[PDB]
Order: structure tokens, then C-alpha cells, then sequence
């Protein structure tokens, strides 16, 4: 029974090197985002800081190298222990190689130390691409949270037969509050869309390399108006703009359901309101019937007594009298109809209950 | 019944829709029958109360004049004659059109609308020619339409 | 029953004169685009036409608005005589008062004759005005059609409080076959929006007129890509952009649905194709249970023997061969889960049938 | 049973403190809006009439503050005479403080006097903040509706619970007429946004913050078009811009629903229409297979004797009329079971009726 | 039966017949691409190069026509042996005719050898023509499945009214690929879109011929922004840019669905999570009880001693317990309701399921 | 019979899906238990009558040459052999297939269509070998067919 | 009970919308009728609980009194007086409120929260005018509300 | 059974939320009532399949170390002990698990994939101790698992 204590074990190990890896990778950020606006902000004639900074940022790889082989390789112990173990060598997946190889690789390119500002555009081209680390969040995120662990929780899905693998946390999260994250992220994306859009339009002295006029020409996308009073003509900008108008085209389709959703209408206040309604309109019936009936009457007291003009208005007010009648009675029949036919579950409820409790 | 034969010849058209069986006459069970296949739920007192308006003469079933004069009627978009048939269903609360003259006009009498002290009693009771007031359409509707 | 014979009467004349109404909307038309076009496209020497066209399209409104009271005199007719009536007064009240009123006027503003090739300002304006005349085509066409003349329809429409008047017509045009008449009447309204865009924009060589730039400019606002080109700077022109940009996003809804709905998928497809994946599934299945046994009777031999790198790679395939065997039972699970649910109308209807069956 | 009496009458006094609020606010921005147009147009300094605002405004913001004082006031009042209790300060709305606290401040702030054209943005910006008055709308509408008062509701309600104290009021106008209220906030926020914009951009001419040319760009940001004509570089002109963008996309998403299920197809009218179709296609397929039963029979008349180009024109036209034949076969198929197929509710009533009536 | 036989070689012969159509078609296009561009990349100088692609290409349309017609011929040939007969020109009628024709019209026209890469823009015509042999690859595409051979298939699609012949496919390939071939015509489309608008902008040095600076509106014209730097105003590039935005803006519309369901969620895990719903509700319900029941007795604690600012405080706290013990009181209600509601479908599985053990 | 061996072996796949029991032959019930499968309800008269037009000589159930050749029907897209078949169905006003040849062709034969006056119904009557007219279609496939 | 007389009138109002009958009172039959009118399916036993939980004086039915009063109730947002009712409805694990007081103070004192060691449990033995225990409501309600 | 007290803990809560009775043990009536309430339509025939292939010694319902061992089970995502199961399920044309085992190996070792001739047969038969042949899944497992 020690398979269950040594599966624990190596969940929370993975849950620290988890938390690890995301540390630093937040580490990894903070010291990008400084490199670049070195340059581009007062000089840099102080080469030991940037120098300091490389080593910092040669350093940070390093260690997140390290301990990406430490998660990777207590994910095949894991495996391993988990089937029948045998050798350190005998289940290395091929797909999880490949795998590996291809985080490595991703590790692998760095900025690095070579030995007036804004790096022109050639070099730093690694630096720049640090922002693929991004990847590391959802495999952190969904083992980050304790139902996994809840005994309980794997024990009542068993009998189900569904897996847990993936995408059940996201379908979670999305069920116990849609849109809470959702706008969250599409207010912080614009953020690092801009920056990373600056470095594509910097420029030694024309008016676009500044983050502010960069953080103008991007919301006026996904607006789906496109006021273009600048205009990207870098290869790059052009490529990354058309991608940011795509995003922005797909995410168009946002809020649609969850402001229905909120708008909603439940049974009970259905319920009440066909209650106000039918009193409503029992009340103006009446009413109507009654200013019908004394118009009638109106019209045949002055039929016989001063047959002159004056007895004409009152035909026209009889016929208007009829009309609301009619008006009246049709909204009601349109609204009663509707309403007697409308309930399908409670009706086939009771009557099954009526047909149990009908026994023999 | 001055139709002419395009007319006659429509209406028989209608008239071979809707009797299915064609001995002339549908019969008030496939009445029932084509009702529910329209799309609504039948019963059986509202059968009988459909063909006990719609026959006459005691022939039952349908027929063809009273299938004319049906026709005839709900071909009037609206009027004073087959509108005003709620004055006296509307103020029956017992239901059964024999509730008193003098207690539904008081009680209808003051929904935001006053005529006169009594007047209007009166010229009821003297309108019946046997003075039954309770519920006496006939008189009413005499006075009323002409 | 000379009753019935008069109605008929009645709807015939007014058939009669619904025709008519669209037979001089040509003559209507062409009070305004023949002089418009001639008046630009010549020279104002062409002076012994105008009176012309004038007195001709003066005769035309005259016969217009003959036309207008015959159709008033006749329904209202047809009202009297549908209530039974006999005081001619008592038939006419304030609504029809009013609409007569509110027709009049409509009809009553027409060009009247005065007495470069350059419209002073706005002289053209009481001609702009009879193209009001666009809401008579719904009450002709509904008038005109056939449907309401056929007694059996109103027959069987008694007994169900269906009220034939108005919209039927309408629910029923776009049930026979909703797109085409969407399509049209979409693509048609391009040619009239673009004519009437040009109305004082030609000035005199100003790159606005001569009803070319003008059929471009409103697509592309439809389109609501906008390239913004050339913008109109007339009041008149950005408040006539203005409402035709809200018409055009107003008619980019919808649209959508025509392909969800043609792209259906009934009932006995859905169970033969159910039946094609079934018999797939299972002999996929038996493909796989034969290869990973014969898997798991190959490592046998080098279990007996012992060799280098074979029972590794045995092994190898072995897993493999597990994952590809979970992976097809979990499809078929869920096909089979879905083929067993949705199923609410036959299980339904078979659990009736066998209920009735049952009997005692 | 005095409580009854003292929490109507607290809600009475709450409705008129209400009514006076708004009273209040509106009388605050007409004193508002007058002093910005006049500081601009007309005559700048002529008068002490600028002097002679500012005062009447205080003396309104003073106001104010004592009618939510008191509003505030009476609802703690209605909050403890809820609670029997005995002591003024045990509920004190402590949550509540702040809330109160944060209104008292909003009201609190106010364009106050000092002591060409040359308009300041400084002195300016307290009362462009007045626009926050308008959260008093739902307060107001929600004590405006008598449905709180009426008694018998809240007897019919307390059974099958539901809380009515807030989202209540906005579902019963939604589902009474959706179409009353949603176009007019769209047509006069238009105006508000345009004036806001117009405010803080009129440098000196320029042809900016002037309202006719500011009006303009607006309704095209709305549609979701763009032109680029003209653009704020003010940096708070790009973020309004951006706001009204955003809001008019999101406002877009709209007219769904006022299509669907309003252009609906209900019971009566599909019975009714099918029943047409039944006919229609009965008589359709008698005219076919009297078409080619008589295209038979000329062919049996041609082929007897004489078979020539004659009888091969035959044969084509019984081919023409075969497969004619099956379409209009298909077609009657599909509707019948469309029709037969498609009724759920009334099948299963009229099911259960008969097992009900079947008794034993 | 030898029937059978004959229709399988035709169906054969039919799809090698298909096969060698899409090749040649692949080849023609090939061949047309390879002239194209010779002029405005390179020189007109080398004399045989181009007149050899013409003369190439010209053989190519030749062998496509008598394929063509031998295809048409087999399929007639298909139609004459299914309706058995002893006639060649019974088989032909108007529509077939009318088809060939138009096939062979469509084939017919080529680019011909007429015997400073400036064309003229008027003797290319016939080659740029030549896109119009799309239509040609879905006849092959659907016979090239070879679902249609499988006898089982028909088997089972008889015995219920299919009739599979055009769209069943199309179906079918949208079941088992939502949007897989979706994507992939989206992406490979604007490659060809943007090489066939790269023609009406060929001037000499115009900076706007060329593909590079061609490939930049099509991308923001099937986008919504479109800001329209390029506004280009040549010959029928109004019609060109006019169709590009309503094609793009009809396929905006899409992948809602897919989106929908791949975030839909299955009721196999929402009965375990209202289960832990349920569960986790009742402990914090039991919790909140606990707190109120417990700051409860201080205050009886505080009324034997003397009371305070801290019994003061702690009245407060038994008011806010309250208020949280009923929001959680609330959102469990709701819960329980929301779970005890819909369920339609297993409660009926479960009701008949009782009614029919139910026997005598 | 000359079928190929690849498609014998086809077919006899097709037979094995069919035949889900394997005694060589489904029967009756289980007939009408694959095509509920198929989600068709199903009803006793319809099966009885799918398996008495299918069965031959007198075998019943399923047979290999009657499966083979009701498979060889049902592929043919068009003809004017198994499509004609309404022209003796459509006009059975009784619906029993025994109405009056005279009568049926003068009652159709003018629906907007006119072809001679009474030839055509001595024709008729001249194509039966025993006269017997009502509605004997084997002479009238033997006069259509060849 | 100084209720003004447009107050009696609207209360009236309500009256008889609740009172279908009009005899002055419905009775429990008809309290389920118009509670599965509201679109609740009803159970005798819970007809009973709402029907013996609102009578008083042994009259049965609804009284106007008891009408009255209840509709007092029911109209405060929160209180201190009728959502204190979980105190002891909850902590009933047997669930018919005769759970011993020792054992559910112990078994209720320990989620997160920790007050004393025997003093409360000798409190509310204390509290007990005969020393009951167990689920005793009066003592605790006389205690706890004043 | 080393298992740390916080994990018993955690343990003895799933099992109080498994035991609703708490007798210590639910029993197979409610052992399907609760399967139901997770919304599945429950048969008396698989009920009985889980009970008794969950209960060891007899003792029936549930035990303490039969759900820890099965709770043990169901937490390997993949393994070759419980997968190959399907091994001696899926080539039971007859489904009781008494299937010859040269008929079995002769119709499997054909679908595409090819071993030997006879081979095999002679290693399966000589694998039984008895030389039992058939569905003898003890000897299989014993030889291939390990
Ligand atoms: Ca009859
Ligand atoms: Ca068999
Ligand atoms: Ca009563
Ligand atoms: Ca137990
Ligand atoms: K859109």
C-alpha cells in the first residue's frame, strides 16, 4: 500500500518545483522589461549595469534549466512507479522525449552578453522571444489546485467513468464564475501587446518608437472601427498587427451568452407575473364591459328623446367602446393560451403523480 | 341565395374538404376527429355544445344550408350584432344567465361609471314584457339592436 | 346572403385600383429621373421639354390622387357595409380622418413648374419628396395576393382565432423560401441608395458627381470595413451616410442562420451514419485487441531468452499498444453514450406504444 | 401592529425624497451645462450673470447635501424600526458608512466660484464631474413603480420565496415591452457624449470642440465603420474616444432578440399551414400522375403505328414527367414527416389523456 | 445481375477519369502561373520561353476538353445503361445539352500566342480566366471518397428514404472535421485572393503592382478595422475590394459553435460536481451556524454582566453572522432547487421504469 | 450469376451485418427489432407485409437469392418499371385496387387533360384477355412494358 | 389594530383574491389547488404542516385574524426573532428536536471554534427551569431573545 | 498498512460520506439509491455484479479494508494488470468465457497479422498444467504478467 504514500510524495514535489518554476520565471521577467528601456531612456555608458543584468539573466536560465529537468524527470519517475518498474531506463517515451528536447531547445536560446540605444532591431532577437515562457502558467495553474488531492473527489468520479486529465479544471473555473478572468485578461493583454508592438516600431526619431503613441494604434483595433492615423509599415508590425486584428476578430464574440445568462427569467417570477396579468386583466374586462353596456344604454335612452346631431357621437363612441372590447378579449385569449400550454415538465409531472397515486 | 355556379361551385369545394366521409355528412365523432387532428385537445361536452349551436331542425350532424349560414357568419371582420352577445354573460356570476337584474345592475352600475338613482331599474323592469328582469336578453336586445 | 356578394364585389374593386397604385409608382419615378438626369447631363437650353414634363407629371399626380380617394371611398364602403350600417356620417371617425389627411399630403407635395445646367440649392426638393412613396408596395402585395380570396382558408382559420389582416402574408413569404427574397431585396436597395447619395454633390467638376464615387462610398460603409477615401462634408450628405451605415450593420445581422439551417441533419441519416460508426468502432476495436495480443505472445519468447534491447523495445510497443487500445474504448464509449442519450422522442413513444400494449 | 403603519409611511416618505432628488440633480446640471455654453458663446464676461450661477449652483449643491441626508437618514430610520431594537446607534450601517461616506463626497464636490475664451481645464473638471449625479436613476425608478406598496403582492409572493429587492423592477420593464426603452437610451446617449466631447477640446477654433463638427465623428465610431477624418489627439480625447468605442461595440450586440421570437411562427398559423401544404401537394400529385398516365397512353398511340421523331419526343417527355413525379412524391414525404414527427407536447397530452381515460 | 458489373467498371472509369481531370487541372494552373509574372520578372527578350509555355498549355486545354467529354460521355453511358433502353439520343435532353455545353464554353476559351513587361492589361484576360476551373474539383472530390462503393451503406440506406447523392457528403465530412478543412480554406485562400487582385494595380512603377505591397489590404479587408491606406481606386478594383469585404465579413461568422461545445459541459461530471456542491454547502452552513450560535451566547454573557461598547460590538457581529447565515441559506436554496429542476430526461427513464414493474 | 469472388465476399460481408442471429437467418421479430433500431416504430401489419413481399416460395424469413436479388432492385437511381407502379395506386379511390376502369378513366381523364371521347375506354376494355376492365393491371404492364 | 379604512379596503382586496370560495374562507383542498395553481406540486403532509402551523382556536381553515397576522409577519426584510429558528432546528442530528444538549454542545463546539470546558454545558443546565436538557427551545428562546 | 493518521483521517471522511447509514455500512438497496442519485438508471442484476465483486469473505455490504483496496485500485491512470483484461473478454464469441482456444487463436491470428502455423497452438496448449485449452485465463496470466 506504500504506491499511495509514494504517489503523494512525488505529487507535492511536483507541486514545489511547480511553484518553483513559476517563481522564477516571474524572476525572469522582472529582469526582462529593463534591458531594453536602458537604452532607450537617458545612455548607456554605464556598461557594469547592463553587464551585471546579462549575468543576472544567464544566471536565471541556468537555474530555470535546472530545475525544468528536475520537473520533467519526477514526471517519469512517477510514470514509472506508477506501471511496473523495473530499470531507470525502460519506459522513456519517445513523444516524451521529444517533448523534453523541445523545452529544452525553448530553454536553450537566451540572451547573452556580447563582451546610440534601442538595440536597433537585429540583435536582442532572443531576449525579445523570452516572452514564449508564457506556456508555463496552465500546467502550473491546474496542479496548483488541491482538488486533486481530495480522496473523496476521485473516489465519486470513479464510478462516473470520466477522466481528469486535462481541461476539466478549465470547464471548473469557467462554470463557477464566467467572464471574472475573462475580462481580466483581455484588459491585461493590451498591455504587453503594446510593448511588445513598441519594439517593432521603434525608430531613432520619428514619433513611433515612444510606448505611449505605441499604446493608441492597438486599441483602435478590436474596437472594429480602425481609425488609422498611423500606420505600421514595418514587415514585422505588418505581420504582428494583422495578428492582433485576428485576436481581435475571434474575441469580438464575448459577454453575448453570460448578458442573457444574468437577464435571465426564472419559473417563480413567470409564476407571479401570470398572476398579475390575470387579475389585470379580469379587472379591465370588467371595466370595459361596463363602459360598453352604459354607452348601450347612453344610446338607447337618447334614441327616442331629442332625435337630432347630438345622438351621433354617441354610435362612434360605441364602436370605439366595442373595439377595446375586442382589443382586450384577444390579448387575453393570446396570453391565457400561451400560458395553460406553457408548463411541460410540471404538467408531466403531476400527471405521472396522478397516474402512480391512481394505483388499481 | 342569389350565388352565382363559380361561387356554388367553390363553396362546394369547401364543402367536399371538409366532410371527409362524403354520405353527405361528417358525423360529430370524426367532427371530434378532424378537430383533434387541427391540433386541439377535444372533449366530449364541448362536442355536443358545437353541433347543438350548429344544428338545426333536429336533422343533427351538419347540413347545408346551416353550413351556408355559419359560412355566412365569421366573415365579418366586426360588428354590433355578434360582439355585443358579453352584456349578458359577463355580469353573470352565478353563471347560468338567471342572476337578478336590479343586484348585477347596482353591482356594474359604480365601476368608475354612474348613470342615475334608479331610473335605470326601472326602465328595465317596465322594457320585460312580463317583468322577469333577472336575466331576459330577448327584451334587452329587442330595445337595444332596434 | 347578398351580403357575402357585395364583399366579394368590394374586394374585386379594390383589386382593381391595388394594381393601379404600382402602375403609376412608373410614372411617379419617372417624374423625377428623366428630369434629373436630363437637366445635368444637357444644357439648360432644352427648354422646350420642361413645360412638358411638368403638365405630364402634374396629369400623373392628378390621377394619383384620383386614384387615392376612389381606394379610401371604396374601403370605407366596404367598412359600412361590413357593419351594417346606414347613416354615411357615422362611418368615418378620427383615425381614417387623419390617415386620409396624412395620405393627401403625402401625394399632395409634387414639382411644380416655375414658369448652366446647375439645381440652385434645393429646388429639387418637393420632387425628393415623392420618392416617400415606398410603403405602398406592402399593402399591394398583401391586397394582391390570393390567398385571402379562397374561402376554405378563412374556413378552417375561424375555428382557431387566427385573424387575418395583417403580417401573414409576411411569415408566410419568408417561410416558402426566406433567402431570395432577403437577397433581392438586400442587393436592390444599393442601386436607389447610390442614386439618391448625389443630390448636391455635383456642384460642377467637383470629383463628387456624376453618379460615379458615389455607388462605392456605400457599400464600403455597409461593409463597415471603411476606408474612408473620400468622406462627404455636406450636412445632408453625413447625416444621409450616417443612416445608411446604421441601415447596413442594422441588415448585417441575421444572415447567419440560412447555413445552420440548410446545413441540417434529420433523423435517418443521423441513424445510419450511428449504424456506419458502430460496426466501425468495433471492428477498430478488434484490430486492436488482435495486434496488442499478439504483442503481449511475441514477449514471451524473449522472456524465456533474454536479449539486448528486444524486450525493451517489446515493451515499448506494448505501451503503446495499451494507449491505442484505452484510446479507441473511450471513443466508443462516448459514441455509445451519445447514441443512448438523446433519444427522449422514440424512447418516449416506444415506452407509449408498450404501455398500450400492455393492456391488462 | 403599528409597524405596518410607520414602514408605509417611511416608504411614502422615501418615494417623495426620491422624487425630490431627482428634481434636485436635474435642476444641477441645467445650472451646470448653461454656465460652460455661455462661457463660450455670447457674451463672455458682460455681467455678473457668471457670479450670480455659481451662487445659485452652491446654493443648489447645498441642498442637496441635506435631501440626501435626509434620504439617507430615513432609510437607516426604515432599517431600525425593522429590527426591534432600542438603542440609535447598534446598527449604525457600518458597512454602510463608507458608501454613505463616498456618496456625501461625490455631492460634495462641486464647481464653486474663483472670487475671452480662455477656458481652463482646472476650473472646468468640477463641473464636467457632475455627470456622476446620474447613479440616481435606478434609486428613483425603483420607489417610482407602485408595485412595492401594493400588499396583496407581497402576500401572493412570500409563498414559493422570492426576494424583491433588487433586478426585480429591470426584469418586469424588460419583459412588459423590450422595445420601449432600449432605442431612446441609444438616441439620447448620443448627445451626452457628444457635448462631453465637445467640452475640453475647444483650444481656439481649430475646428475642434466646436459641437456641430464634434457631433459628427460619434454615431461612426458607433456603427464600427471609421474614416479617419479626424481624430483627438487630446490624450483624454483618445481615452473618451476609446470608452465610446468600446461601449458602441458592446452595444451592438443587440436587435437579436428583438428578431427572434418576435418574427416567431406559433402554433395556430403552422397547424393551419399545414394543412394548406397537405391539401396543395394532394392536388399537385393527382395533376402528376394524371400527366403521366396520359403521356403513357400517347405513347402506347404512337408506338401501335408509325414509331418515328414523334414517338422518341414522347419518350423524352414521359422521361420529363418521370422523376418529375418522384420530386413532388419527396417533397409530400418530407412534410408529412415533418408534420408527424415534429408534435411533442400535444402528442404526449393527448397520450396521457387516453391512459387516463382508459382507467381499468 | 451482370448490371452490377457494368455499373462498378463505370464508376471506376469515372473516378480515373476524375483523378486525371484534377491532375491536368493542377497542370493548366501550374503552366498558367509559370507565364504569369515572366514579364515583370526577367525580360521578354529570350523569344521561346513564353512561346513554348503557350504551345505547353495549349496541348494542356486540348487533352482537358477530350477528357471532359469522355467523362460526359461515360456518365451518359451510366444514365442509358441504368434506364435500360436501345436508343442513343433518347439518353440527351435540354439539360444535359445545356450542361456540356457550358462545360465545354467554360473549357473552350485559352490563351493564345498572338505569333519592357508592359501587357497592356487586355490580352491577359483569357488567361486570368482561367480560375474559373474550381468548379470542377468538387465532382471529383465527392466520387473520389469511395463511401458510394461499400454495398453495406446502400443496404442500410434502404429501408428508409436517403437518397444520397450530393451534400450527404458534405455532411458527413462536417461530423467528423468541424473545422479542420474550415481552417485550412481560410488560411490557403488569401494567398490566391491576393494573387488575383495583384493584377488590375500592374503600373510601371506605380509601387503598388508589386505582391508584396498587393498583400496587405485583403488581410484587413476580410478583417473589420480596415483602416485603407492603399485605397486603391483602379479599374474594377472597386468591384474587386467590394467583393473581398463581403466575402470576408460572411465568413466572420463562424466557430461560435465549435467554441460552444468544445466549453460545453457534459452531465456526467455535473452530477459529481453538485454533489460536492451539495456537500461542500453543508458544511459551510453547519459553520455558519456554529459562528452564530456562538457569538449568540456572549451576548447573554455580556446581559449578566455589565454592558459595554464591547456588547455594543458584538450586537453588530450576532447582525452580520445573521446576514452571511442567510446569503448562504439563500445560495443553497438555489442550488437545490437548480439541481431538484430539469433532470427530465433520467427522471421520465426512472418514472416508466417504475410504472412498468409496477405490473398488477 | 457471374458475380466476382471480391464481391461474393463483399455481399456475404453485407449478409453477416445483416443477419445478426447467424443460423443462416434472421427472422419476423428481429426484423422488426433492427429497424426500431433504426429508430423506425415499428407495427405488426408493416412487417407482415415487408416479409411476405420479400419471402418467396413460401420459405420464409430471409434467403440468400432473395436477398441478392431485393439488393439488386434498390440501386437503379431511375426506370419506368419499379416507378410506373402508382399508375394503378393513385387512382384506386376505394384503395383495394378493384374500382371501375370506365369510371376512373372518365373521372381522370380530365383533370386539365383531354384525349378522345370513349376510345380510349374501348381500348381499355379490348386490351384485357377476359374483358374484366376495374382494374387489371397485367394486361396494362404487358401493353407498357412490351 | 388602528388600520385606516383604505388600508381594511386593500386588505380586503387581498382577502378575496385569497378566498376563491367566498363562504368567508377556502378550505385545505383548495389550498392545494391554488398552491399547484402557483405551479408547486403538493403533498398532504406539507398541506397539513401549513395548514396546522397557521390555525389557531381549533377553527380549521384560515381566519381572518390569523390572516392578518401572518401577513404582519412576513414583511420584514431580517430579524432577530423568526431566522433564529436554526439554532435548534440544525443541530438536530435525530431530527425530531430531542437530541441530547450535552452531546450536541460537544459535538457543536469544536468546528474552529473553542469557548470553554464544561461551563457552557453547565450554563445550560443551569438555564433549564427543571433541569430538562436535551432540545428545551423555551429556556434558551427566554435567555437568548430577552 | 502504514498509512499517516492525517491520511486516515482523510480517509475515514470519504468513508463517512460513502456510509450514509453509518451502522458503519450501507447495503446494496441503498448502495443503488445512492448510484441513482449520481443519475444513473440502476439494474438489480449489475447491482448484484458490484456487491459481489467488492465483497471479499462473505462478510457482504461493505468492509473497511475492501474499500481501501478497491480505493487502492482505480487510482493507476495506466497499468498492464487491470488493462489486459480485455485479453480473454473480447474473443468470447460465446461470452461465458468457455470459448475453444485453437478456435479462438485459429479466427485472431488472421486479422491482418500472422504468427506461425500450429506453433502457438502447441506453446498454449502445453502452457496449461491440465492442458485445459478453452478460456484458461490463470495459466495465461500467470505466463504473461510474470
Ligand atoms: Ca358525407
Ligand atoms: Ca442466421
Ligand atoms: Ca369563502
Ligand atoms: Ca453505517
Ligand atoms: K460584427
Amino acid at each position: 500500500l506504500g504506491a499511495l504514500r509514494r504517489r503523494k510524495r512525488l505529487l507535492e514535489q511536483e507541486k514545489s518545483l511547480a511553484g518553483w518554476a513559476l517563481v522564477l520565471a516571474g524572476t525572469g521577467i522582472g529582469l526582462m522589461v529593463l534591458h531594453a528601456e536602458m537604452l532607450w531612456f537617458g545612455g548607456c555608458s554605464w556598461a557594469l549595469y547592463l553587464f551585471l543584468v546579462k549575468c543576472t539573466i544567464s544566471i536565471s536560465t541556468f537555474l530555470l534549466l535546472c530545475l525544468i529537468v528536475a520537473f520533467h524527470a519526477k514526471e517519469v519517475q512517477l510514470f514509472m512507479t506508477d506501471n511496473g518498474l523495473r530499470d531507470w531506463r525502460v519506459a522513456l517515451t519517445g513523444r516524451q522525449a521529444a517533448q523534453i528536447v523541445l523545452e529544452l531547445v525553448v530553454c536553450g536560446l537566451h540572451p547573452a552578453p556580447v563582451r546610440p540605444g534601442f538595440l536597433g532591431q537585429g540583435e536582442a532577437l532572443l531576449s525579445l522571444a523570452m516572452l514564449l515562457r508564457l506556456y508555463l502558467v496552465p500546467r502550473a495553474v491546474l496542479l496548483r489546485s488541491g482538488v486533486l488531492l481530495n480522496a473523496s473527489y476521485r473516489s465519486i468520479g470513479a464510478l462516473n467513468q470520466v477522466r481528469f486529465r486535462h481541461w476539466f479544471v478549465a470547464k471548473l473555473y469557467m462554470n463557477t464564475h464566467p467572464g471574472r478572468l475573462l475580462l481580466g485578461l483581455t484588459l491585461g493583454l493590451w498591455l504587453t501587446t503594446a510593448w511588445v508592438l513598441s519594439v517593432a516600431e521603434r525608430q531613432a526619431v520619428n514619433a513611433t518608437g515612444h510606448l505611449s503613441d505605441t499604446l493608441w494604434l492597438i486599441p483602435i483595433t478590436f474596437l472594429t472601427i480602425g481609425y488609422g492615423d498611423v500606420v505600421p509599415g514595418t514587415m514585422w508590425g505588418k505581420i504582428v498587427c494583422l495578428c492582433t486584428g485576428v485576436m481581435g476578430v475571434c474575441c469580438t464574440a464575448l459577454l453575448v451568452a453570460v448578458v442573457a445568462r444574468k437577464l435571465e427569467f426564472n419559473k417563480a417570477e413567470k409564476h407571479v407575473h401570470n398572476f398579475m396579468m390575470d387579475i389585470q386583466y379580469t379587472k379591465e374586462m370588467k371595466e370595459s364591459a361596463a363602459r360598453v353596456l352604459q354607452e348601450a344604454w347612453m344610446f338607447y335612452k337618447h334614441t327616442r328623446r331629442k332625435e337630432s346631431h347630438a345622438a351621433r357621437r354617441h354610435q362612434r363612441k360605441l364602436l370605439a367602446a366595442i373595439n377595446a372590447f375586442r382589443q382586450v378579449k384577444l390579448k387575453h385569449r393570446k396570453l391565457r393560451e400561451q400560458v395553460n400550454s406553457m408548463v411541460d415538465i410540471s404538467k408531466m409531472h403531476m400527471i405521472l403523480y396522478d397516474l402512480q397515486q391512481n394505483l388499481s | 341565395d342569389q350565388l352565382t355556379e363559380e361561387q356554388i361551385a367553390e363553396f362546394k369545394e369547401a364543402f367536399s374538404l371538409f366532410d371527409k366521409d362524403g354520405d353527405g355528412t361528417i358525423t360529430t365523432k370524426e367532427l371530434g376527429t378532424v378537430m383533434r387532428s387541427l391540433g386541439q385537445n377535444p372533449t366530449e361536452a364541448e362536442l355536443q355544445d358545437m353541433i347543438n349551436e350548429v344544428d338545426a331542425d333536429g336533422n343533427g350532424t351538419i347540413d347545408f344550408p346551416e353550413f351556408l349560414t355559419m359560412m355566412a357568419r365569421k366573415m365579418k371582420d366586426t360588428d354590433s350584432e355578434e360582439e355585443i352577445r358579453e352584456a349578458f354573460r359577463v355580469f353573470d356570476k352565478d353563471g347560468n344567465g338567471y342572476i337578478s337584474a336590479a343586484e348585477l345592475r347596482h353591482v356594474m352600475t359604480n365601476l368608475g361609471e354612474k348613470l342615475t338613482d334608479e331610473e335605470v331599474d326601472e326602465m328595465i323592469r317596465e322594457a320585460d314584457i312580463d317583468g322577469d328582469g333577472q336575466v331576459n336578453y330577448e327584451e334587452f336586445v329587442q330595445m337595444m339592436t332596434a
